[PDB]
RNA sequence: CUAAGCCGCCCGGUGGAUGGCUCGGCUCGGGGCGCCGACGAAGGGCGUGGCAAGCUGCGAUAAGCCCCGGCGAGGCGCAGGCAGCCGUCGAACCGGGGAUUCCCGAAUGGGACCUCCCGCGGCUUAUGCCGCACUCCGGGGUUUAUCCC
RNA sequence: CUCGCGGGUGAAGCCGAAGUCCGCUGGAACGCGGCGCCGGAGAGGGUGAUAGCCCCGUAGGCGUAAGCCCGCAGGGUCUC
RNA sequence: ACCGAUAGCGAACUAGUACCGUGAGGGAAAGCUGAAAAGCACCCCGGGAGGGGGGUGAAAAGAGCCUGAAACCGGGCGGCG
RNA sequence: ACCCGAAACCGGUCGAUCUAGCCCGGGGCAGGGUGAAGUCCCUCAACCGAGGGAUGGAGGCCCGCUAGGGGUGCUGAUGUGCAGUUCGCUCCCGUGACCCCGGGCUAGGGGUGAAAGGCCAAUCGAGGCCGGAGAUAGCUGGUUCCCGCCGAAUCAUCCCG
RNA sequence: GUAAGGUCCGGUGGAGCCGCCGGUAUCGCGGAUCCUGCCGGGAGUAGCAGCGUAGUCGGGUGAGAAUCCCGACCGCCGGAGGGGCCAGGGUUCCACGGCAAUGGUCGUCAGCCGUGGGUUAGUCGGUCCUAACCCCGCCCGUAACUCGGCGCGGGGGAAAGGGAAACGGGUUUAUAUUCCCGUACCGCGGGGGUAGGUGCGGCAACGCAAGCCCGGAGGGUGACGCCUCGGGGUAGGCGGACCGGCCGAUGAGGCCGGCUAAGCGUAUAAGCCCGGGGAGUGCCGUAAUGGCGAGAACCGGGUGAAAGCGCGAAUGGCCCCCCCGUUAGGGGGGUUCCGCCGAUCCCUGGGGCCCGUGAAAAGCCCUCCGGGAAUUCCGAUCCCCCGCGACCGUACCGAGAACCGACACAGGUGCCCCUGGGUGAGAAGCCUAAGGCGUGUCGGGGGAAACCCGGCCGAGGGAACUCGGCAAACUGGCCCCGUAACUUCGGGAGAAGGGGUGCCUGCGGGUGCGUAACCCGCAGGUCGCAGUGACUAGGGGGGCCCGACUGUUUAAUAAAAACACAGGUCCCAGCUAGCCCGAAAGGGUUUGUACUGGGGCCGACGCCUGCCCAGUGCCGGUAUGUGAAGCCCGGGUACAACCGGGUGAAGCACCGGUAAACGGCGGGGGUAACUAUAACCCUCUUAAGGUAGCGAAAUUCCUUGUCGGUUAAAUGCCGACCUGCAUGAAUGGCGUAACGAGGUCCCCGCUGUCCCCGGCCGGGGCCCGGCGAAACCUCUGCCUGGCGCGCAUGCCAGGGACC
RNA sequence: GGGGCCAAGGGUGGGGGUGUUCACCCAUUAAAGGGGAACGUGAGCUGGGUUUAGACCGUCGUGAGACAGGUCGGAUGCUA
RNA sequence: AAUAGGCGGCCGUCGAGGGCUCGGGUAGAAGACCCGGUUGAUAGGGCGGGGAUGUAAGCGGGAAGGGUCAACCGACCCGCUUAGUCCGCCGCCCCUAAUCGCCCGAG
């Protein structure tokens, strides 16, 4: 038969390739050999919107002439001055390792390893909280209701990730959702394989159903894995 | 058109030379064997190879 | 007209020339105003131009006479104070 | 469509033009490779047994 | 003394079969000879003749230039013309050895939406010359950069 | 190995016999009849018809710079 | 003991040429005057192309040029009508 | 293997000037109507309320032979055409998911698809070009001189017959 | 000679050819919808109409004129058939000489044939920068590569993005922002001065010539979306006066000309700023939003665009007049003003929208830091002057004949940019000025028919036609009144329906200085059948089905009820994840991180989504059974091969969750005030037996089910019953305002659809002069009954038939 | 009125639902007969049904898909 | 009408009778057909009759009004005016053209 339409998104055509040059670029931490030990000053210089992320960003401005990119907490100031390190007060935009943060605590773009540049908490309006504290592992609640254990090294900013509420509205129009997803070369619209042919989907065929469960197995080669994937259960939980 | 480039000119001015009809001293030369060669071309009807 | 000035990046005039017969002129559009670096307000004494206008004026005739030309007086006079007071 | 209204836009820029190393009107412009000879994508001419135009040239067929 | 029309013979037009010819093909035991290129190849582009468009040959010295030998009065390619010039101080032609040998092309100092453009060091009074690509081998200096020779 | 000497082979190439005799047919003899000739040459081709003797060639011989090879003479190295 | 110009290599010749396709690639047709141009001087007509005289040649073989078949077309003749 | 004809299968290569999608940089859409949020003013009473008048210009809004785009009916004309898809009248969209140019990327069991097996240079239920290749068929067609002598058979058994 | 064929005679031809014996072969033509070449009938026929129907009269050249040239008349386009110009074409451009061929006819003409010519740049484009993207080197993978690839280093990449500098007049047959004259500008280098090194005016914003060189940093500019509006200009246009000229009666009156470049110098508007000032029972302001003790009103000022103004500049261009006129020439006048409209062309500010955020670098300006020279010296961004500025394109069309489509193709590309007057809302339709054309290139004749295409009208009836009101017809602009069911309160809506509309004579009104210009009312008189008089320019209403809407689709028979859509819900994933491309290396989602990425289904909105986990699928567990190799033990083999057992992961067997996962949701035995049917209700049967809704449905076979409405007549449409062959809740159920070139039924009005067809107009058809094919063709070609491979022009017997 | 005979010169029409032939029905009428001609007649017409390629519903099939089961759309060449 | 007819007249053994050409339709796609052709009203022109529309241009007067209530402007109306225009119908008049000419034709 044909393929899909995941199928063809691994080979990197530019139907499918992001546009990483909309963007204002990405958002990491500075090098941790800067923070680590030291305690330095930075200024909010802008806060401008970033096409691709869902969330706004700030540019800053540190002691040391570096500038970088970050991610801007709900109620950043433009103007103010923000502290990255283990001796930075405890307040909204200050970047400092897991373990001199209080228990209870909202923190955002928490590293997974000392050093990585962040990796979980970054969407508009998220946010995770500090649960317990140990001399070996920091537990954390995330915003999918999972509660990992990072290292105390790791680091993380204090608040909440502006944009929140972003679902509250509707997009009324196929246009809004036109220009949406264009933003970021998301496929779409969308078709639906139960109204393929035979030859492009496993749901295809001239009639509008599929011919067997939606439910794959966990096992099912690439070009098979449509439907619900190794699904636990489906349906309304009453 | 208006923008050429140089090589691709003295392509089309070597075609332009290369267009004209057999000399009739060469005629009269060859006894009348000679009367045309395969350069001959019409621009509206054989047009250039480039 | 050619493609080049189809394009709206040039203003064209309609001109009638003394010997009677009209013609297009065509000119390149002249630059924004200055704008200062910290507030973003527009400032004075620095005329508008394309480099060749800007380059066909004198040094003093393209700025203020005034310490920091790059900043409007709220500013120039706000830093120097704060200076002032750190040293 | 599909037909003699398609042949009018043939006007664009022309996929193929003369190739500096083999003198044929092959030579791929917006990619920048020969599509006879191979010039600007191989330093070795481009020679497949396949095909009788290399022998042509030389009436070794 | 039949209008049209049909058959047969003769003459004429149309056409290019047949016959004859053949500097071209095809196949062969044996015999000869078998590489070229950074000292820049094969292939290609563009030029070059008094009249010159194609082919052939040549390359700004451009159907050609020079030298040593054969031949012995004609010669200026395919190609039957006009006009001219070349040759007895030996041409044309043939075998051998030299000179010139544009641009692209492995293409190579750096670039090609057009086989055309843009550079850096030394010598040169100036007209102009010799180097400058990548991957390595054998050496040298040093700026230790693989920088330079 | 050749400061040296002799020889062989080796480009173009050079020599190589014998009728253009009489009469007819013919635009033109390579044809017909008659009379002769050479031949280690009667393979083939051209020449206004089909030619051994008109021409080129053929049978058989000759010459050749550079280069290559053998020999003489002399000067060395190594093996047993 | 090969073919003899629809044959023989695609090409006996300005042939891998003309020409076809964006491209990979595909690819024809086309030989013959006469011994010698001696390739028709001069005359009448026509706007001209040509026509008719008159010359050349053993023979127009007259360049649309060796031989010149068949199909087709025009005329004359014999038979029918 | 007497000669010709298959649909098809495999290999390497060529194609996004048509058309599909996406990226970069650019041109275009007469005139008019309706009147969203926002922002107000006037008169009488005032225990509550009642009665009028503005301004502002949103919309995958509306009419529209503007330009541009599309192609419902006539099953009109043409149908060896002007045209290997065109022409007339009628009709639909016409500020948006809009229309169009220049520069790029995605290539064949692959691309692309608001999903019609649609489109990928007049070719798409697997493109084109050369090669395997003179593929194979029990199926269709054809198979060139003359006279003499003798002269049949479609039925028993076995075969994916 | 039975024959395949042989030989001889007459004619053409001009150089080779054969008998016999013996061998060899690309060795014998009627067919292959055979191949190549040539020629026939069709045929002097079609076509040379339809989308723009254009020619006529005098004169000229010429052998020859419907077709070529000049003048007049009559016409077409006139938001394109006019003007400028990319891509593509590549000589098609210009002059002279021509008509064998080409041109749908002819041709003296030509984008055609011959000869000779033609493209001039410091300023205009390429060249410079970078965008998406691409290439080479190292590196990794591959058996290998001209192959696939992350990272590092280098390079390229826009003739419509960014980006130094020139505009007038004239000149040639053909080039000009390129050539000539006049007037400018930029880059580099040089020479003489000067400002400054070592200088000033303002409270301030700021005004200034305000030192030189080398390297670095910062700021600004380059540099930016869409919608909407105010202000200031400029092209162009209109009315009046005056000067010159043409028509007109040598009247009124109409038309034509009254021109002005870059460069140089020069100011304000909005915005922003600088000083004084000290408000609120608040004042100030805009088209609107608005601003104020975080500083309003108000009084002074600074900086800041497009423009205008002066030189350039009248000696130039334009109009007119006069004398010489055999060619050939020479002089004199003028070119001056007021008032309006006014851009889609420029400058400048407001405001609004984004789950959408609308480029980078080169270059240029300023400031600041470090370093290096300068005192009888150094030295400019300021004046004056001198020298130098390389390479390539430059002709022409730019399209109903110069491009692509085989064409001098009604298509496409490029309508890519631009557009006087009247009417008018209008870049609409119609008329017309400028510019262009008569080449959307064959002409002539005619009551010269029939018939066909495109139009105009038709008495009486008004859908009786037809599958179906298909086609046509009705309505139509603007002002005023008036406007239903339903509804998601937005709408439906221009619902429906009714009245008016011309010209002329006078007033009133709005903004305005105005008797400038635009617009709004009022009264009176008057003509026609008709006053949106032409042109332009909706027909309307009521039921049902489907899809919420805008949008997309089979280029070339399907535009739809199909796809998409917003909204709903389900599944996987904490990131070395989930899903996916690859042979590998590496990679897409990823400059991403659960308000996220990926995978299914339903499809706005309102009310709702019932039962079933036995089957299939998936997910979790797995004590136990089975379970390959490997390992262990015994046998065998002087060693192995080989045979028998033990352990044995996944997967199966077993167990549990799961239906907005695939699917399923029957059947019997029965029962209550008859002899009426049906079952509130009990009992078996598989996992459970279809619940709310809807129902002869786009699903119903019997079927034109039965009943009611619609007709005189109803296989139709609508409402109802439920006997649902074979409805049903996310492959969703029911309903639904608005929407639709979707399907279907009815009503008013209208009409040549029809009774029943008849006239007229333009183009074909027909005739005449030219150019001139193709499809097709075994040879032929009258019939009735027959025989016959069963349906004969050709055979049999008859009947007809002059060409 | 019922039945039968001779007789083919003439007539045998208009409408509703349905694609319909047919059958049913309406108002008139003398009557509103049945049939053959390639089920006469598409180089005469129309294209409503049948009978491709698109799509929806019911039923069947694990599925692709199918149904002499419904429904919307779906081309008619000519120079004698 | 293959038994391819009858009759009166005219001509032949130079010649009756035709065709083209000319002016027009009782006719017509080409052909054909009909009337006229100086023995003349066939067509045109002139005049007269009969028709279809509906009262021309010009001049004079009035006109709702305005205008300095003056000169003048004014849609429209009335008189000369059954007008003006036009006739693919008819009658009379030879004023113009129906002319010159060419070719079959039995023996
Ligand atoms: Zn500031
Ligand atoms: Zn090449």
């Amino acid at each position: 038969g044909k393929s899909l339409i995941q199928q063809r998104r691994g080979k990197g055509s530019p139907t499918f390739k992001s546009p990483s040059h909309r963007f204002r670029g990405a958002v990491k931490y500075i090098p941790l050999n800067y923070t680590q030990e030291k305690t330095l000053r930075g200024v909010v210089e802008e806060i401008m919107h970033d096409p691709g992320r869902t969330a706004p960003v700030a540019r800053v401005k540190f002691e040391n002439g570096i500038e970088k990119l970050i991610i801007a907490p709900e109620g950043l100031l433009v103007g103010q001055e923000i502290y990255i390190g283990p001796d930075a007060p405890i307040a909204v935009g200050n970047t400092l390792p897991l373990a001199k943060i209080p228990e209870g605590t909202y923190v955002y773009n928490i590293e997974g390893i000392p050093g990585d540049g962040g990796k979980y908490v970054r969407a508009g309006g998220t946010y995770a909280l500090v649960v317990s504290r140990e001399p070996d592992k920091v537990i954390v609640q995330l915003p999918s209701g999972e509660l990992k254990a990072f290292n105390p090294m790791c680091r993380a900013t204090i608040g909440v990730v502006a944009g929140g509420g972003r679902l509250e509205k509707p997009l009324v129009k196929a246009g809004k959702a036109y220009y949406k997803y264009k933003a970021r070369n998301k496929f779409w619209p969308t078709p639906r394989g139960v109204k393929m042919n035979a030859v492009n989907h496993p749901f295809g065929g001239k009639e509008h159903h599929p011919g067997k469960p939606t439910t794959t197995s966990r096992r099912a080669p690439p070009g098979r894995k449509v439907g619900h994937i190794a699904a636990r259960r489906t349906g309304r939980r009453k | 058109a208006r923008n050429k480039p140089l090589a691709k000119k003295l392509r089309l001015a070597k075609a332009l030379k290369q267009n004209r009809r057999v000399p009739v001293w060469v005629i009269v030369k060859t006894n009348r064997r000679v009367l045309t060669h395969p350069k001959r071309r019409y621009w509206r009807r054989t047009k250039l190879k480039e | 007209m050619k493609p080049m000035y189809r394009s709206r990046s040039w203003r064209r005039k309609y001109v009638r020339t003394p010997g009677g017969r009209v013609v297009i002129h065509f000119e390149r559009k002249k630059p924004k105003i200055a704008h200062c670096a910290m507030c973003g307000r527009p400032l004075n004494g620095i005329p508008r131009g394309r480099p060749v206008e800007m380059r066909k004026l004198p040094k003093t005739k393209k700025r203020p006479e005034r310490p920091m030309p790059h900043l409007c007086p709220r500013c120039m006079r706000k830093v120097m104070k704060e200076q002032i007071r750190a040293q | 469509g599909s037909g003699t209204a398609t042949f009018g836009k043939r006007n664009s820029t022309p996929t193929h033009i003369r190739c500096r190393r083999c003198g044929r009107v092959s030579y791929n412009v917006k990619k920048g490779y020969c599509a006879a000879c191979g010039f600007g994508r191989s330093r070795r001419l481009r020679k497949y047994r396949w095909s009788k135009k290399w022998k042509k040239k030389k009436n070794a067929h």
